């Protein structure tokens, strides 16, 4: 997260870290046994880390649970990045309390201008490299489909949306993928891609979760 | 034809922080870099062994 702030220990209880020997992506806990992340975050031997703040130190509220299943959307396209969503089942049910909690799925899509909370352990620099120990947070608004398409000509599908600030300086970045974009208590987005990070006229692009609610519910229930 | 082993490492547009290997021609060795998760170019390997087998001596 570039241009954000320190969330505070366990203030984003649904935020999880995907670990494959090191942190490589984020994710969102939607129930005691399931996590939503990005399709491009599919990796072998995933271990989901819940209740995390400092990703490099054992603080006492962590729950490390291996992924028992990783279902990438059947229509995911690695070239266009369309349908960039993946569901991860936890090998054992996570112990839910205040520090580890699920985030509700949306009942409807969020409108342009809606303020949301984006979080993750990704790069905090637009130019250069600096990865945080603790979870970072960023308040950013949903941008119009028109502005999103203008920013990324011929790249925005109906399953993507832009969020951030056109002047640059505030955005999600490498290491944040798969993480949450929560608006009014609902998971509206999944950190997906963009042209660099926090660059002027290049807001972050996110998977539109509101288009997959029925698929998520049915897929979870059939696995 | 252009040697893909001589192309600079490509992170891509996706925002994951996946550690991959690329052949650094200037240094003459396979080095690590951050891959974003999709749209990988060919000078991108999952292990140092794969990188050396494919690009060693380039
Ligand atoms: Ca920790
Ligand atoms: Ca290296
Ligand atoms: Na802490």
């Amino acid at each position: 997260i570039v241009g954000g702030y320190t969330c505070g220990a366990n203030t984003v209880p649904y935020q999880v870290s995907l670990n494959s020997g090191y942190h490589f992506c984020g994710g969102s806990l939607i129930n005691s046994q399931w996590v939503v992340s990005a399709a491009h975050c599919y990796k072998s031997g995933i271990q989901v880390r819940l209740g995390e703040d400092n990703i490099n130190v054992v603080e006492g509220n962590e729950q490390f649970i291996s992924a028992s299943k990783s279902i990438v959307h059947p229509s995911y396209n690695s070239n266009t990045l369309n349908n960039d969503i993946m569901l991860i089942k936890l090998k054992s049910a996570a112990s839910l309390x205040s520090r580890v909690a699920s985030i509700s799925l949306p009942t409807s899509c969020a409108s342009a201008g809606t303020q949301c909370l984006i979080s993750g352990w990704g790069n905090t620099k637009s130019s250069g490299t600096s990865y945080p120990d603790v979870l970072k947070c960023l308040k950013a608004p949903i941008l119009s489909d028109s502005s999103c398409k203008s920013a990324y000509p011929g790249q925005i599908t109906s399953n993507m949306f832009c969020a951030g600030y056109l002047e640059g300086g505030k955005d999600s970045c490498q290491g944040d993928s798969g993480g949450p974009v929560v608006c009014s208590g609902k998971l509206q987005g999944i950190v997906s891609w963009g042209s660099g990070c926090a660059q002027k006229n290049k807001p972050g692009v996110y998977t539109k979760v509101c288009n997959y609610v029925s698929w998520i519910k049915q897929t979870i229930a059939s696995n | 034809r252009p040697d893909f082993c001589l192309e600079p490492p490509y992170t891509g547009p996706c925002k994951a922080r996946i550690i991959r290997y690329f052949y650094n021609a200037k240094a003459g060795l396979c080095q690590t870099f951050v891959y974003g998760g999709s749209r990988a170019k060919r000078n991108n390997f999952k292990s140092a062994e794969d990188c050396m087998r494919t690009c060693g001596g380039a």
